[PDB]
């Protein structure tokens, strides 16, 4: 019978050490079966529904909970909500500001004047003069991300408790909701990487034969259309400037990690998508979408909202990138998307719970696969 | 070859306008960038400014308000004019050809590059003093 | 303004000029013999215009925190001169004034 | 009678500044410090208030 | 010898005021800041004390 229960975290490898402390290697997550079985159920029919599926809600809840617990014991940055004296960095003849703070030291009677660099996106002016505030002081306290904790996605298997089973649909063309004819039983799912992104889905599983378009109600413009690609497109992303990290004491064993001086040239973060692969991929998506509308299909840049929705938000290397995709949703060159980086984050629309992402020294290079798109809709077009 | 021959009054008075020229021979005045260099006696030289066609002219910010440069396409001369002459303007003045290149350090599309200039053919220069 | 280097004929001289770099640089070096207009030795760190021998070779503009250096190997008596650098640094305003030079004295 | 108009110095979102604000309190919640117009809330002597 | 008589500025129940108070400490619990009579507790450098 159909049921909703508690599933457990399982992983493939125990190759993860205790230095990295990956949140998806919690040491509270069990190993899975190294030689898993799958039983094909012959002569059965099962109705699957991805939009009403409760495994999705449970995965979502586990992730939010995991992040809150991981950040629970780490340093609070409420002492930094002080007037910031900021000027531009010597990237002169943009987006990085050199700010001075008055910070209480381990001895409560004294404050020290210290400096840090901030990205423009994290700092809001108070005055028309050189007087600024961090963007969160207006709404919430910031918890500093734990400097020793990796948030790199590790494939997680969701496995059934005793008395329960997980059915898998093996119809290659299965789309949204409806019957699946080839059904099999497993103890658990394949590993799923908990990758966070907003416009382009990264590092997922590709469709077996063709682009598959999935929606709850394809005629409702308010619904997200999830497009699964049958071929991946690579993205090369980087953070080209060499950062340094400045450790600032803000209390008795309470350390704040500030961006220190930038070494060498100051350059803009960016992502590289091959033009030819993108062109055929986006055109194939328009072709497949057409089968459900019979209209000419075109793409446009997003309409507006905050950066999480208007840009391709993603994490890479622990850094948080917001890339401009107007050049995608519109030769043999490479499409280079400018990207911005920010450290003060409110994940999953949970306004009121801010996080500060400490700087990473050195340079960052990312390689990732676009495996799908999240699209919405607004004529013979 | 290219010869640049400077010419001027030699001695001018304070608050007078100084006007120097440069007879260009072997090239046409609009073929390259021109620049003027000033070397106070015993000091390292200063770049006064550079002039070219298409409006690509700029001046040393410390002099800019008192300086004008131009190309005479009829006489194939390069001119330099300094107003408000003072004690600080006593120097050797030189006419030189300017060539350039580009240094790229990042993404070209993001303008992560700069133009640099160097002086190739130098004239002999003239000595200009004030009193 | 100038500093000094004393080099015996045939020895290598090391001439430095300018402050520590911040970003990528294109350094231009000029040589001034007494009584003469200065002339170009190298541009873009290592590019010699025709007529300049390969005994004149500069430091790269690819690193940071260093200073411009012109190495003159096998110094000849004819190399006695005031050497100046003009530093174009990607993180600083155009430098309209050449840096203070070095007088290279050949001890001949 | 029993309603007092009280001024406070309260730290704002930005820690470097305090704002002067007013609130009304019932007499039963406020205890004098001085014979002058200087008062304290009754709990500060014993406990934090949630 | 090993017992020091130390003065503190401690915030009182009312946040606007501090009171000057004294306590005795053992030398092993107190580390000098200066060469003058200015000291700190040994933990402030590392941790909060419960
Ligand atoms: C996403 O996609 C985008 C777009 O595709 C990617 O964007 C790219 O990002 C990279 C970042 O590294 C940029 O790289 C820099 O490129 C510049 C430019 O190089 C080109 O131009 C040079 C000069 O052109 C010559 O020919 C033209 C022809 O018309 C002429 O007009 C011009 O005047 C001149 O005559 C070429 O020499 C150069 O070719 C060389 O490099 C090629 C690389 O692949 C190689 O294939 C060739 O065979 C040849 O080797 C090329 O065409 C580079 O100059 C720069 O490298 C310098 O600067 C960095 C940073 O400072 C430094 O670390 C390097 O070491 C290097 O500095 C040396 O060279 C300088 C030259 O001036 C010199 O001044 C320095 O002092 C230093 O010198 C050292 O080497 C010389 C060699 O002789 C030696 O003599 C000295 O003694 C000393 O040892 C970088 O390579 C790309 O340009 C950029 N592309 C675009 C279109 O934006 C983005 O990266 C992608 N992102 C991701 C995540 O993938
Ligand atoms: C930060 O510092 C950096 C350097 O450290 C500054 O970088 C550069 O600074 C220059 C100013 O000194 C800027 O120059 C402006 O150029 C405009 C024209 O475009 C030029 O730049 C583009 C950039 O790509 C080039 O593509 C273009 O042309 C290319 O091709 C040319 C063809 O050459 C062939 O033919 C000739 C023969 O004619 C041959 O000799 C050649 O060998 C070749 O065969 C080539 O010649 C070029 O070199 C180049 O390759 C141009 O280079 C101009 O329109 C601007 O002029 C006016 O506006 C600016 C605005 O600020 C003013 O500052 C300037 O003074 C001008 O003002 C007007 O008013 C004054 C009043 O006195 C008059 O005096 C002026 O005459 C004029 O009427 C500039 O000339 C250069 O673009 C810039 N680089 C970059 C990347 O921006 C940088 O500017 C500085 N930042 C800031 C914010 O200032
Ligand atoms: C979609 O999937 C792709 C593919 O998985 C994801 O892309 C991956 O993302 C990873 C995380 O960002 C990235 O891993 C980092 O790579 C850096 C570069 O590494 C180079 O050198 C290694 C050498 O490998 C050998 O040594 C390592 C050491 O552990 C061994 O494990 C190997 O087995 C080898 O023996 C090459 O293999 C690489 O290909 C590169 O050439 C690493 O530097 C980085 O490690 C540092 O950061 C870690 C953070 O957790 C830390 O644990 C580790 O200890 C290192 O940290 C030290 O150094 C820093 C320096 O500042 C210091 O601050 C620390 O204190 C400490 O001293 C990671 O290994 C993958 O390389 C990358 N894969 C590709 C193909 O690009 C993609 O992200 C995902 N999409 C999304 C959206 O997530
Ligand atoms: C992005 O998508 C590409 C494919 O478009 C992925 O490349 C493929 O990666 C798999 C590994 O999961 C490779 O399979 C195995 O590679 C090893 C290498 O030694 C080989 O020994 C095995 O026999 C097997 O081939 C596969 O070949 C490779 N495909 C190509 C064309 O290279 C890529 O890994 C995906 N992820 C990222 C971040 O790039
Ligand atoms: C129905 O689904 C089953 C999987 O549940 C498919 O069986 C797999 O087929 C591939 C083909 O190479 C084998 O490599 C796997 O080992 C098989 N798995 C199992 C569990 O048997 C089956 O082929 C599918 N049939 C159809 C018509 O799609
Ligand atoms: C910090 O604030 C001060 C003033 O609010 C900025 O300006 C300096 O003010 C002092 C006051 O005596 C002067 O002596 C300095 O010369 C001023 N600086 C300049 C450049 O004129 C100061 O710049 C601010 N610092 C930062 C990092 O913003
Ligand atoms: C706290 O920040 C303020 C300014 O934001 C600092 O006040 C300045 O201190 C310098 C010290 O010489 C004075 O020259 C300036 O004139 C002061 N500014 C003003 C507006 O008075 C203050 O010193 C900082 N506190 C600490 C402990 O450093
Ligand atoms: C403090 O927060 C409020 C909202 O909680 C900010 O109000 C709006 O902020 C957005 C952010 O860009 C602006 O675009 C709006 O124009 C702001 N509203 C108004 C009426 O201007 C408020 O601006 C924040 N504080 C500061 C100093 O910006
Ligand atoms: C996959 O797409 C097909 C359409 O090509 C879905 O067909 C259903 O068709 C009936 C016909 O009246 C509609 O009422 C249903 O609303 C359609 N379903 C959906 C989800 O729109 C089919 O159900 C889709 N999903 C699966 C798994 O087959
Ligand atoms: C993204 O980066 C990868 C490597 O990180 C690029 O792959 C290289 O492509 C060149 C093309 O000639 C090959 O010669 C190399 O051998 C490839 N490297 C590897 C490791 O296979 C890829 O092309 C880049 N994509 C974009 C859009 O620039
Ligand atoms: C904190 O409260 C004190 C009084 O309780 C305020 O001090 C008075 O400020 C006004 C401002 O003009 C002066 O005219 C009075 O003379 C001050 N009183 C005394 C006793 O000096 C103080 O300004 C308040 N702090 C803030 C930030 O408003
Ligand atoms: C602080 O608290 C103490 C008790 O912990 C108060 O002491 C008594 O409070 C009651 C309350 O009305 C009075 O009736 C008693 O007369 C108080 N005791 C004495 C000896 O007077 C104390 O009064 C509180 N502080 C203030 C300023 O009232
Ligand atoms: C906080 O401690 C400081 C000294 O550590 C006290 O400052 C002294 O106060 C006395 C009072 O008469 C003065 O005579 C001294 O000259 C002050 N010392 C200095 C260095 O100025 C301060 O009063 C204490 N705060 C409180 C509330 O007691
Ligand atoms: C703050 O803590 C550091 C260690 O985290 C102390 O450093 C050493 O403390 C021991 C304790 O006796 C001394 O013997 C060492 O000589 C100290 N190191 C050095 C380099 O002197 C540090 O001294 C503590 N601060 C103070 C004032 O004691
Ligand atoms: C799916 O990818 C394969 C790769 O060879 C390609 O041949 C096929 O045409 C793609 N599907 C569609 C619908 O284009
Ligand atoms: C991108 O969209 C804009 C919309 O104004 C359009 O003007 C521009 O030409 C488009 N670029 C490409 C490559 O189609």
């Amino acid at each position: 019978k159909d049921a909703e229960t508690t599933l457990f975290c399982a992983s493939d490898a125990k190759a993860y050490d205790t230095e990295k402390r990956n949140v998806w290697a919690t040491h509270c997550c069990v190993p899975t079966d190294p030689n898993p079985q799958e039983i094909v159920l012959e002569n059965v029919t099962e109705n699957f529904n991805m939009w009403k599926n409760n495994m999705v809600e449970q995965m979502h809840t586990d992730i939010i909970s995991l992040w809150d617990q991981s950040l629970k014991p780490c340093v609070k940055l409420t002492p930094l909500c002080v007037t910031l004296n900021c000027t531009d960095v010597n990237a002169t003849n943009e987006e990085i500001k050199n700010c001075s703070f008055n910070i209480t030291t381990e001895l409560r009677d004294k404050k020290k004047k210290v400096y840090a660099l901030f990205y423009k996106l994290d700092v809001v002016p108070i005055d028309d003069n050189n007087s600024y505030r961090l963007i969160n002081c207006n709404t919430s306290a910031i918890t500093q991300a734990c400097p020793k904790v990796s948030f790199e996605p590790i494939p997680i298997h969701y496995c059934a408790p005793a008395g329960f089973a997980i059915l898998k649909c093996n119809d290659k063309k299965f789309n949204g909701t409806g019957p699946c004819k080839n059904v099999s039983t497993v103890q658990c799912t394949h590993g799923i990487k908990p990758v966070v992104s907003t416009q382009l889905l990264l590092n997922g599983s590709l469709a077996e034969e063709e682009i598959i378009i999935r929606s709850e109600n394809i005629t409702n413009n308010a619904k997200t259309i999830i497009v699964q690609l049958n071929e991946s497109v690579e993205i090369n992303c980087t953070r080209p400037n060499n950062n340094t990290r400045k450790s600032i004491r803000i209390g008795p064993g309470q350390w704040f990690y500030a961006t220190g001086d930038i070494i060498g040239d100051i350059r803009q973060a960016h992502c590289n998508i091959s033009r030819t692969k993108w062109n055929k991929t986006l055109q194939q998506v328009a072709k497949k979408l057409r089968e459900h509308f019979n209209k000419t299909i075109i793409f446009n840049p997003s309409s507006g909202g905050d950066l999480e929705i208007t840009t391709h938000s993603f994490n890479c290397g622990g850094e948080f990138f917001y890339c401009n995709t107007s050049e995608l949703f519109n030769t043999n060159n490479t499409i280079t998307l400018p990207c911005r980086i920010k450290q003060i984050i409110n994940m999953w629309q949970r306004v009121g719970q801010a996080m500060y992402a400490p700087p990473i020294e050195g340079k960052i290079r990312c390689t990732s696969n676009i495996t799908g798109l999240l699209l919405t809709r607004d004529n013979n077009t | 070859q290219v010869h640049l021959q400077e010419s001027g009054p030699g001695l001018v008075k304070p608050s007078e306008t100084l006007s120097l020229t440069c007879n260009v021979s072997g090239t046409l005045v609009r073929d390259n960038y021109w620049s003027w260099i000033r070397q106070p006696l015993g000091k390292q030289p200063e770049w006064i400014g550079y002039v070219h066609d298409s409006g690509d002219t700029n001046y040393n910010p410390s002099l800019k308000s008192r300086v004008h440069l131009s190309l005479d396409k009829s006489k194939n001369l390069v001119s330099l004019r300094l107003t408000g002459v003072t004690a600080a303007d006593s120097a050797i003045y030189y006419c030189a050809t300017t060539k350039h290149g580009r240094r790229i350090y990042g993404v070209v599309a993001f303008k992560e590059w700069f133009t640099y200039f160097y002086m190739d053919v130098w004239g002999k220069g003239t000595s200009v003093t004030v009193s | 303004a100038p500093t000094f280097v004393s080099v015996a004929p045939g020895q290598t001289a090391r001439i430095t000029c300018g402050e520590e770099s911040l970003g990528s640089r294109s350094v231009i070096w000029y040589q001034q013999r007494p009584g003469q207009a200065p002339s170009l030795i190298i541009y873009n760190n290592n590019d010699r215009p025709s007529g300049i021998p390969d005994r004149f070779s500069g430091s790269p503009g690819s690193t940071f925190g260093t200073t411009a250096t012109l190495t003159i190997t096998s110094v000849e008596a004819g190399d006695e001169a005031d050497y100046y650098c003009h530093i174009w640094d990607s993180r600083r305003p155009t430098n309209w004034v050449f840096g203070e030079g070095t007088t290279l004295i050949v001890l001949s």
